[PDB]
RNA sequence: UGAUUAGGCUAAUUAUGUAAUUAGCCUAAUCC
């Protein structure tokens, strides 16, 4: 009965995700110790003709990046665990992420370590002129 | 890369999958969004209304090696080196029906020391917001096996409640054995998911209030404290596991138990398949195989009993020899053939069943010697044999008493802990029907140089009055005395013993 | 029309007669 999700490669760094009280901070140490970073995200085929901003909701890619699935690339997704926001709900589930070319080798990861502008909606240090 | 797994699994009724934006993988997207080139196309087709979709906790694997985060699935070995941490750890099921199919959810939770919780059936769903840890509908499974799982059905409490009694429970049990907790469990995947609802996980921390090791944690707190500071707390920090079915064995629980115990039988609860797998373990550790190169530390007054044990064994034997004139002695259990009392001149021969001297034989003791070794007395100090001649003196310990060096053992025996673990078989008072309790007396010989005890043999006493001397020494030795009596070890004579004989010296 | 593992059969895809993965069905073991 039902339908598999993931796969066997991701089911351990997932499973530690479930049990540890911060779960960003485990991920984060499993990659930089030399874990492999997950895989099977829900990449999109775009047109690379987009405006660039971080969130939206459609694709909006540029030349030098890719978009992504929202819940393909938020860790409390990915493992299936409680969101540490505000009721719960979820800022990349329903929408598109663009990633910058040079961290898709890390698509989750990226989110668990930059945040978007307040103001000009792009990543800091990635499309952000707010100098 | 391509082999799936059921972690995770989409257990709703759903007959098409998400849309690219609201999928968590690439494999649970509908077909109709994929292309050749693995990837995704965000059609005008219209976004689903609100959904609920229930996702499996069954599969998980604690294998990952981070540096920091100490490893949890023990091997046998630091599972020996942890046996005061053992709690035995069994769940049963129910499952997930109606709008899910797929999963298995907790009911009902026992433990090792006789205490089952039951629990309202709760999964994790998934929305188009996120996830919640919610109730869901769930079904008893079919069968006479599980007949008694219906009515539990409706007793359950939430689970905020039961992680926090789970964590009373834990502490209460090991405050005093222990800073870790060990679960053993005979299968560690439902057990694993059952965990997952009130174990976390992390790097080895402190308690707050102390410098013991953290073994609970508090999220209303986000704080680690240990069992004795863990009031309020709801999660277990760090536990360990252990998988007796991984050790070698065919079969389910019940006939891997029953081959080597008879005492731990019952109605089927989920404490009584933890007791079960608790006790297998116990035999598969420390009746099949024997590690005495571990040694354990120290938890309490056990240098004081094992030099009071000493005090009492010169004294007891020395009174024995004295009275009857015996000119001959039997060690069973000495592997060093070292002599204990040496004031009357008796020869002395050592026996045990791995001895580590030449002077000492291999004699293994079945009973069948009654005659043999008559003619002198044998000595049974903490020497285990189910029937005793008559012509003896036994020193063995009432596995009846629990204590912080005793822990439950195998088919009524029990785990004594002292610098090595020895395993006692019950204590059962029909190995002594040729013997007679030892009684409480004080005899020495030593120079002399208010208290009235008609037990204390001293010359002295002869005369009716007593020394200083002697009487600290008896104070001292009835201190002793009474702390062995206490600790659990119990002396036996042959029936001719008396004290007055005692007297003619 | 509860879960996993091992074997067998079928279908699809991929690779180069044969293999891998996925999906379904049967058998056995354990868990429920
Ligand atoms: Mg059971
Ligand atoms: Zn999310
Ligand atoms: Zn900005
Ligand atoms: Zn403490
Ligand atoms: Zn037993
Ligand atoms: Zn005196």
């Amino acid at each position: 009965a039902g339908s598999n999700t993931e796969f066997a490669s991701n089911s351990s760094v997932l499973s530690l995700v479930n049990f540890t009280v911060d779960p960003q901070k485990a991920y984060l140490d499993f990659v930089n110790a030399g874990g492999a970073p997950l895989t099977n995200c829900v990449k999109m085929l775009t047109p690379k003709t987009g405006t660039g901003i971080a969130i939206s909701v459609k694709p909006e890619s540029t030349a030098d990046q890719e978009t992504y699935g929202g819940a393909s690339v938020c860790l409390y997704c990915r493992a299936h665990i409680e969101h540490p926001d505000v009721s719960g709900v979820c800022k990349y589930k329903g929408k598109f992420v663009q990633i910058p070319a040079q961290c898709v080798r890390d698509p989750v990861g990226f989110c668990l370590s930059n945040t978007p502008c307040n103001v000009c909606q792009y990543w800091i240090g990635y499309g952000c002129n707010c100098d | 890369s391509q082999i799936v797994t059921g972690l995770f699994k989409d257990c709703s009724r759903e007959t098409s999958g998400l849309s690219p934006a609201y999928a968590p993988t690439y494999v649970s997207v509908d077909d109709k969004y994929k292309t050749s080139d693995e990837l995704c196309v965000n059609l005008n087709l219209p976004a689903n209304v609100p959904y609920s979709r229930v996702i499996s906790r069954m599969g998980f694997k604690l294998d990952a090696t981070v540096p920091g985060y100490p490893k949890l699935f023990i091997t046998r070995e630091e599972a020996v080196r942890q046996v005061r941490s053992w709690i035995g750890f069994d769940v049963e099921g129910a499952h997930a029906s109606r709008n899910a199919c797929g999963t298995n959810v907790p009911l009902q939770l026992g433990f090792s020391t006789g205490v089952n919780f039951v629990v309202q059936p709760v999964g994790v769903v998934d929305t188009e917001w996120g996830n919640m840890l919610t109730g869901i509908a769930a079904r008893p499974p079919p069968g006479e096996q599980f007949k008694h799982l219906v009515p539990l059905m409706h007793k359950g409490a939430a689970w905020p409640i039961v992680r926090r009694r789970i964590v009373q429970m834990l502490s209460d049990t090991l405050d005093k054995l222990s800073d870790y907790c060990t679960f053993v469990c005979w299968a560690h995947g439902f057990a694993l998911t059952s965990a997952s609802y009130f174990c976390k996980i992390g790097k080895e921390q402190k308690c707050c209030m102390c410098n013991r090791r953290a073994a609970a944690y508090s999220s209303p707190l986000q704080s680690y404290a240990c069992w004795t500071h863990s009031c309020g707390y709801d999660y277990v920090y760090n536990p360990f596991f252990v998988d007796v079915q991984q050790w070698g064995y065919v079969g389910n629980l019940a006939t891997n138990h029953d081959r080597y115990c008879s005492v731990h039988q019952g109605a089927h609860v989920a404490s009584n398949d933890a007791i079960m797998t608790r006790c297998l373990a116990i035999h598969s550790c420390f009746i099949e195989r024997v590690d005495w190169d571990i040694e354990y530390p120290y938890i309490s007054h056990e240098k004081k009993l094992n030099s009071c044990c000493r005090i009492v064994e010169r004294n007891v034997v020395r009174a024995a020899l004295l009275a009857g004139s015996f000119d001959k002695v039997y060690d069973i259990g000495n592997p060093k053939g070292i002599p204990i009392v040496d004031d009357p001149v008796v020869d002395w021969h050592y026996f045990d069943a791995q001895p580590l001297t030449r002077k000492v034989q291999q004699l293994f003791y079945t009973e069948d010697m009654a005659s043999r070794f008559a003619d002198g007395l044998c000595l049974f100090w903490n020497c285990n044999v189910p029937k005793y001649p008559n012509n003896a003196i036994v020193c063995r310990f009432d596995t009846r008493v629990h204590s912080e060096f005793n822990l439950p053992g195998c088919d009524g025996g029990s785990l004594y802990v002292n610098k090595h673990a020895f395993h006692t078989p019950a204590y059962d008072v029909s190995a002594f029907r040729d013997l007679k309790p030892l009684p409480f007396f004080y005899y020495s010989t030593t120079p002399c140089e208010p208290l009235k005890s008609a037990v204390c043999i001293t010359a002295c006493n002869l005369g009716g009055a007593v020394c200083r001397k002697h009487a600290t020494e008896y104070r001292e030795y009835m201190e002793a005395y009474n702390l062995v009596s206490a600790s659990g070890f119990r002396l036996w004579c042959y029936k001719t013993f008396d004290i007055y004989n005692l007297w003619s010296t």
